[PDB]
RNA sequence: GUCUACGGCCAUACCACCCUGAACGCGCCCGAUCUCGUCUGAUCUCGGAAGCUAAGCAGGGUCGGGCCUGGUUAGUACUUGGAUGGGAGACCGCCUGGGAAUACCGGGUGCUGUAGGCUU
RNA sequence: AAACCUCCCGUGGAGCAGAAGGGCAAAAGCUCGCUUGAUCUUGAUUUUCAGUACGAAUACAGACCGUGAAAGCGGGGCCUCA
RNA sequence: ACACGCAGUUUUAUCCGGUAAAGCGAAUGAUUAGAGGUCUUGGGGCCGAAACGAUCUCAACCUAUUCUCAAACUUUAAAUGGGUAAGAAGCCCGGCUCGCUGGCGUGAGCCGGGCGUGGAAUGGAGUGCCUAGUGGGCCACUUUUGGUAAGCAGAACUGGCGCUGCGGGAUGAACCGAACGCCGGGUUAAGGCGCCCGAUGCCGACGCUCAUCAGACCCCAGAAAAGGUGUUGGUUGAUAUAGAGCCGAAUCAACUAGCCCUGAAAAUGGAUGGCGCUGGAGCGUCGGGCCCAUACCCGGCCGUCGCCGGCAGUCGAGAGUGGAC
C-alpha cells in the first residue's frame, strides 16, 4: 500500500444472503486511503481479519468520504497504532496537531516512515480521536498550548538559490 | 534410477480406505454397464485379478466390450507427445458408472420438455445455460440499528 | 511486440501449373477468366485441377467412367475429366457417352467414336458449356499407384501390412526373424 | 441503502509486453485479443470472464468505462473486421454490411450494444478490431504491482477513464 | 567425464509446438477386441438379414401409407 | 405397532451393564431306530413338541465409551499468482484468490426392498 | 516362566516360503477328501516402450478335464521380480 | 447476408490423489515428568528370624494425565493439479435378423419415419509424403537431494542465454523494461534530473542522522553475536507537596524500536563510477514537472504473406433485378 494526501472513508459491508441467514448484520468501518477503490481492499483486508468475511462471500454496501465537520478548527488528534517492525509487531499511541482528521492520519503515517523506517503496508490504524488540550501526553503537541505564543524566525535561509545565479550582493538570513 | 515394477508407487492408491476393509460390497457386482456407457477407472486391492495399471487410476473411459466378469474401456492416455486412445480390460470390481453425463441427460430431457412444451404457447424459452450474471442491484434495509464499528485489535503476544 | 507465429502464414497450394506447355497455359489462362468472372465452383474445381501435377490426376479408365455413368439421374450429360481417358480392355460393351479430357487414348478413341459417342476438348467445352451446366466431373483413383503401398505404418511393427522395399522378393530374402514365430518373434 | 448493479461492461488494456510469458497467461491474454502492449478491448463480465481476468491480473489493467469513453474510442479509433482485414469506420455502410441482420446499422447502434450489453454483444464486439492505443500520456506509477498498492495493474474500477483519457 | 544424466526442461515446449492433438474420433469405429462368441452371433444376424425383406418393405409401406393419411387428416 | 425368510446401504447398526416382552413367529429344550459325523448326538444331521422367556432375539435406559453430523479452533495453519517489499541472513509483512486439522462445546443412536404372519 | 487339558477376553496386534509394501477371518491362514487348469490350440490387450522385441500379466474363445449337491472356481504359486 | 471442427483458457457438473498442514489424550515407532496401582514379578537396601506387616527406591507394565517428534507413521486433510460431459456421430417411435444368452425375456446388428443454434470468449481446419541439423548445455523465481559450504554435484515447473540486437543496472550471458525492415513527429516502460550526462535552475513537504571506518538503491560485489544516558520516538511500573538539614518541580527504573558509534586485521596506490556532497547531492514516507529505447500512436518508403482478390474490358455500393409480349 501507498500513500498520498490521504481522505477518511466510511464503508458499510456484509455477507452476502444466505437461506441460512436471511438478514447478514451490516459491518462499518473506518478507512483512511488515497482513493475509494484502495478503501475497499483496506475494509475487506480488516474485516477478514477479524470476521469469517471474505470479498467473494459478501459486498460493499456504502462507501463514501467523510468531511471534515470543522476544518477552520485546529484540533489534537490522538492516534493508537498497530505496526511491525524488523522484530515482532509493537503497539503505539501517538498524537497530532492539525485541521482535519485525514491530515492528522497522513502525518501519522510520515512520522512512523521518518522515525522507525516502518511503510504503510506494515501499519494498521486501530482508533483516531480528537482531543481537548488536556488529556495530552506529548510533550511536543502540548508545548503550543499558550494563548500568548510568541517566537521568531531566527534563520531565515533564503530560497531561490537559482534566481539569478550570480549577485554581486551576498544575501541577508536576518529578518 | 526407479525400477519398472508394475505396483511401485501404489502403496496408498491400492489400499482400502480406513475401516472400510473386508468384504466386498455385492451392490458393485450386479450392476449393469452397456456399450458406449461413460465409466471412470478407480482400482480396488481387496481383488488381485483383473487389476488395472496404475497409470489409469481415476482415468475416464467408455465401455466397447463386456465378458462374464469384465468389461473393455477405452480410455485416453498422454504419452509424452499426444494422446493415446488405447483399450483395457478391467474387472467389474474396479468399476463404476461416472455421474458427469447423468447431469447433461437429465437437461437434455429438461430442455426437450421445454421444446414440446411452451410451443403452442409462442414464447421462447432461454434453453441455453449462462454464467453467473451481476448480482441484480436491490435494496439494503438497516431497520433501526446502524451498522457496528470493527476496530483492529491490538496486538498481544501469546506464545 | 505482437506475439504470432509466422511458420504456417505461407500457404502452399499451387497458383500456376509447372509445366510449360502453351496449350495447357492457354487452357489455365481461359478457365482463369471464367472461374474469376463466373460465379460457377465447377470452373474453380476445373482451375485448380488444371494446375495439379502428373501424380495428382490418374488416368480414369473406361470401365470406371462407364460404371459412374451408369448411375441413375446422370443419363445424357457430359464426362468431365481432367486426367487421361485410357482404354479398358475387359470391357466389352461400351454405350455412348460425352466426354471431355486433356488426353484420349487410341485404342479409347477409336472404341468412343466406334459406339456413337463424342470426345471434346476443354476449350470445346467452355464454348457447349461455360458454366460447366449438366457435367459430372470424374477423377481416376489416387491411391492407384504402388508408392502407398509402402506408406503408413511401418513394416515390422503389430497390425502393420505395408510392403517393405525389398530388392527382390523371395524364399530367403525377407520372412525371418521378425516374421517367423519360429524365428525370434513376429508382429 | 442502494447497492448500485455489478457493472456488465469492462474495458481492458495489456499493459506489459510479450517477454517472459508464463504459457496459461499468454493463453488467456490471445483468448482476449490482447497480443500486443497497450491493446485495449471491450470485456462482457461474468463469472467466467471476471476468473480469466484474475488470470491476468499483472498483465492487464481493466475497469468500467463510462458512456463517454465507449463513444471516443468507437469513434477515434475504431475499425471494424471485415473480410479479416482491419478497415476503418469511416462510414455506416461497413457497420451495416457486416451486423444488418443484428439490426446494427449505425456507430449509435454498436455503441448502444457495447455500452448498453445486450444479444448481440458478442458479434458487435468480435467486428471491432481490438483497439490500438498510444502510451499513457503524463507517465505511469508503477507497471510491476498492483494498483491497490499505487501500482497499475489489477482492476482500478472508476480510474480506468483516467488512463483511457490520457491513451486514446 | 561426467555428463549430465536426464532432464525433462525443454520437452514441454516441444509437445506444445506442433499442436498436440486429442485422438482422432472417428464414427463407426472398428470392432477389433470384442469376444469372438458375440462376433459370430453378430455376423451370423447380418448374414440373414437378407432373409425376411420383403417383410420389412411391406410393413414399411404400410406405415408409410398410414403416415401420409394421418398427414391428410392433420391438414 | 411388530415379527419371520431372503437382502441393499454396512456401527445413527458396535461394545458394557440394567429393565420390559401381549399374540404369531424365532429359539432354548426332549431323544439317537432310520440319514449323517464325532474321543463325547458337545457341533452337524435326523426324529419331536413336556416346560420357558433363564439365554439368544426385539424395544427402551445410561449427565456411558465409540460411531455419524455441526460450532469453536479460524479466516488461524497452509497455499496459486506479484513486486527494483523489509532483513546480513534465518525468515517475515503486504497485494490478488482458495482455505484446513486436534483439544473444547452441541445434536442423533438405523433407514429401507420383496414375500409371508400377529395385533384378527 | 515354557510339556497337556478346560473356560473367558481377543479387528486379526498371527500366518500366508523369501526383502518390503498392499490385501485377506465361517479367508487368501490351519486340518482334512479328491485331483493334476503346472493339459492342447487361434487370436486381442496391459507393463518398459519407439508404443519394437523378451519376460511378466489381463480379459476372451475352441477341446479335454479336476472338484463341489450346485451356483461356480481352476489353463500354476493372493498381487507387485525370480 | 447465409459456418463444421480444434484449443498449455475459463465456467457449470462429476470422479482421482495423500503433499503442505495437523495428530500421536487415535494405530506403529521414539520420548519427559509427576498422582493411583503387593495389577506383575526382581535387584539393592531400612524397621523385621521372616511376613504382599509399615516405608521408599530402582526394573519392564497398567489406570486417568502431562512435555516433545517421524522422508521410508497416521484418524483427518488442503491450495495447486489430473481425467471425463456440456447434443445431429443426440434423442423419440415402427418393423426385421441372430448356430449368442434366455420361462416369457435379453443383448447386439440391420432398415423406415420425426424432432437442429445445446456454457463464456478466441480461432479456418484436416490429411499425406520426403527431410537437414541436433542428441556436451548453462542460468534464474519457486520446490528439492548429497555436502560445512562452494561461481559444487544432481532433480521438477516455467522463463531466458545458447541463436538476441536495443534502453537501464558505471563496467557485464542469465537481472529490470522491451524484442529488431529504412525514416519524420509525439508519448512512455524500466531507470533517472549538482557536474561529467539529456532532464527538479520546484522560492517541493514532513521527520531522522555527525561518523578521527559516515551513508548513498534486486541480482551485486560484503559482515555477526554483544554493547552505548550519542540522539529520536514507544511499552510497563512505581512516588511527588502526608514533600521525592538546604535548594526547588517535575523525577526514576526495567524493556523496546530507528540513525550513528565500538565490535571491525593483509599485503602495488583505489574507488557509492569519478569529482564531490552534511538547510544533502545521505536515510524513510511522499507530490507535481521534466529526461528517451529499435517499445507504443500517426504518416512516407521497401519486401513478404493473405484476399475463393480485380482487369480479355461494365454499372456500382445494407442490393434486395432487368427485359419482352
Ligand atoms: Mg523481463
Ligand atoms: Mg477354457
Ligand atoms: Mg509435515
Ligand atoms: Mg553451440
Amino acid at each position: 500500500k501507498a500513500s498520498g494526501t490521504l481522505r477518511e472513508y466510511k464503508v458499510v459491508g456484509r455477507c452476502l444472503p444466505t437461506p441460512k441467514c436471511r438478514t447478514p448484520p451490516l459491518y462499518r468501518m473506518r478507512i483512511f486511503a488515497p482513493n475509494h477503490v484502495v478503501a475497499k481492499s483496506r475494509f475487506w483486508y480488516f474485516v477478514s481479519q477479524l470476521k469469517k468475511m471474505k470479498k467473494s462471500s459478501g459486498e460493499i454496501v456504502y462507501c463514501g468520504q467523510v468531511f471534515e465537520k470543522s476544518p477552520l478548527r485546529v484540533k489534537n488528534f490522538g492516534i493508537w497504532l498497530r505496526y511491525d517492525s524488523r522484530s515482532g509487531t509493537h503497539n503505539m499511541y501517538r498524537e497530532y496537531r492539525d485541521l482535519t482528521t485525514a491530515g492528522a492520519v497522513t502525518q501519522c503515517y510520515r512520522d512512523m516512515g521518518a522515525r522507525h523506517r516502518a511503510r504503510a503496508h506494515s501499519i494498521q490504524i486501530m482508533k483516531v480521536e480528537e482531543i481537548a488540550a488536556s488529556k495530552c501526553r506529548r510533550p511536543a503537541v502540548k508545548q503550543f498550548h499558550d494563548s500568548k505564543i510568541k517566537f521568531p524566525l531566527p534563520h531565515r535561509v533564503l530560497r531561490r538559490q537559482h534566481k539569478p545565479r550570480f549577485t554581486t550582493k551576498r544575501p541577508n538570513t536576518f529578518f | 534410477t526407479n525400477t519398472k515394477g508394475k505396483r511401485r508407487g501404489t502403496r496408498y492408491m491400492f489400499s482400502r480406505p480406513f475401516r472400510k476393509h473386508g468384504v466386498v460390497p455385492l451392490a458393485t457386482y450386479m450392476r449393469i454397464y452397456k456399450k458406449g456407457d461413460i465409466v471412470d477407472i478407480k482400482g480396488m486391492g481387496t481383488v488381485q485379478k483383473g487389476m488395472p495399471h496404475k497409470c489409469y487410476h481415476g482415468k475416464t473411459g467408455r465401455v466397447y466390450n463386456v465378458t462374464q466378469h469384465a468389461v473393455g474401456i477405452v480410455v485416453n492416455k498422454q504419452v509424452k507427445g499426444k494422446i493415446l486412445a488405447k483399450r483395457i480390460n478391467v474387472r467389474i470390481e474396479h468399476i463404476k458408472h461416472s455421474k458427469s453425463r447423468d447431469s447433461f441427460l437429465k437437461r437434455v430431457k429438461e430442455n426437450d420438455q421445454k421444446k414440446k412444451e411452451a410451443k403452442e404457447k409462442g414464447t421462447w424459452v432461454q434453453l441455453k445455460r449462462q454464467p453467473a450474471p451481476p448480482r441484480e442491484a436491490h435494496f439494503v434495509r438497516t431497520n433501526g440499528k446502524e451498522p457496528e464499528l470493527l476496530e483492529p485489535i491490538p496486538y498481544e503476544f501469546m506464545a | 511486440g505482437v506475439d504470432i507465429r509466422h511458420n504456417k502464414d505461407r500457404k502452399v497450394r499451387r497458383k500456376e501449373p509447372k509445366s510449360q506447355d502453351i496449350y495447357l497455359r492457354l487452357l489455365v489462362k481461359l478457365y482463369r477468366f471464367l472461374a474469376r468472372r463466373t460465379n460457377s465452383t465447377f470452373n474453380q474445381v476445373v482451375l485448380k485441377r488444371l494446375f495439379m501435377s502428373r501424380t495428382n490426376r490418374p488416368p480414369l479408365s473406361l470401365s470406371r467412367m462407364i460404371r459412374k455413368m451408369k448411375l441413375p439421374g446422370r443419363e445424357g450429360k457430359t464426362a468431365v475429366v481432367v486426367g487421361t481417358i485410357t482404354d479398358d480392355v475387359r470391357v466389352q460393351e461400351v454405350p455412348k457417352l460425352k466426354v471431355c479430357a486433356l488426353r484420349v487414348s487410341s485404342r479409347a478413341r477409336s472404341r468412343i467414336l466406334k459406339a456413337g459417342g463424342k470426345i471434346l476438348t476443354f476449350d470445346q467445352l467452355a464454348l457447349d458449356s461455360p458454366k460447366g451446366c449438366g457435367t459430372v466431373l470424374l477423377s481416376g483413383p489416387r491411391k492407384g499407384r504402388e508408392v502407398y503401398r509402402h506408406f503408413g505404418k511401418a513394416p515390422g511393427t503389430p497390425h502393420s501390412h505395408t510392403k517393405p522395399y525389398v530388392r527382390s522378393k523371395g524364399r530367403k530374402f525377407e520372412r525371418a526373424r521378425g516374421r517367423r514365430a519360429s524365428r525370434g518373434y513376429k508382429n | 441503502f442502494y447497492v448500485p448493479a455489478e457493472p456488465k461492461l469492462a474495458f481492458v488494456i495489456r499493459i506489459r509486453g510479450i517477454n517472459g510469458v508464463s504459457p496459461k497467461v499468454r493463453k488467456v491474454l490471445q483468448l482476449l485479443r490482447l497480443r500486443q502492449i497497450f491493446n485495449g478491448t471491450f470485456v462482457k463480465l461474468n463469472k467466467a470472464s471476471i476468473n480469466m481476468l484474475r488470470i491476468v491480473e499483472p498483465y492487464i489493467a481493466w475497469g468500467y468505462p463510462n458512456l463517454k469513453s465507449v463513444n471516443e474510442l468507437i469513434y477515434k479509433r475504431g475499425y471494424g473486421k471485415i473480410n479479416k482485414k482491419r478497415i476503418a469506420l469511416t462510414d455506416n455502410a461497413l457497420i451495416a454490411r457486416s451486423l444488418g441482420k443484428y439490426g446494427i446499422i449505425c456507430m449509435e447502434d454498436l455503441i448502444h450494444e457495447i455500452y448498453t450489453v445486450g444479444k448481440r454483444f458478442k458479434e458487435a464486439n468480435n467486428f471491432l478490431w481490438p483497439f490500438k492505443l498510444s502510451s499513457p500520456r503524463g507517465g505511469m506509477k508503477k507497471k510491476t504491482t498492483h494498483f491497490v498498492e499505487g501500482e497499475d495493474a489489477g482492476n482500478r474500477e472508476d480510474q480506468i477513464n483516467r488512463l483511457i483519457r490520457r491513451m486514446n | 567425464a561426467k555428463s549430465k544424466n536426464h532432464t525433462t526442461h525443454n520437452q514441454s515446449r516441444k509437445w506444445h509446438r506442433n499442436g498436440i492433438k486429442k485422438p482422432r474420433s472417428q464414427r463407426y469405429e472398428s470392432l477389433k477386441g470384442v469376444d469372438p462368441k458375440f462376433l459370430r452371433n453378430m455376423r451370423f444376424a447380418k448374414k440373414h438379414n437378407k432373409k425376411g425383406l420383403k417383410k420389412m418393405q411391406a410393413n414399411n409401406a404400410k406405415a408409410m401409407a398410414a403416415r401420409a393419411e394421418a398427414i391428410k387428416a392433420l391438414v
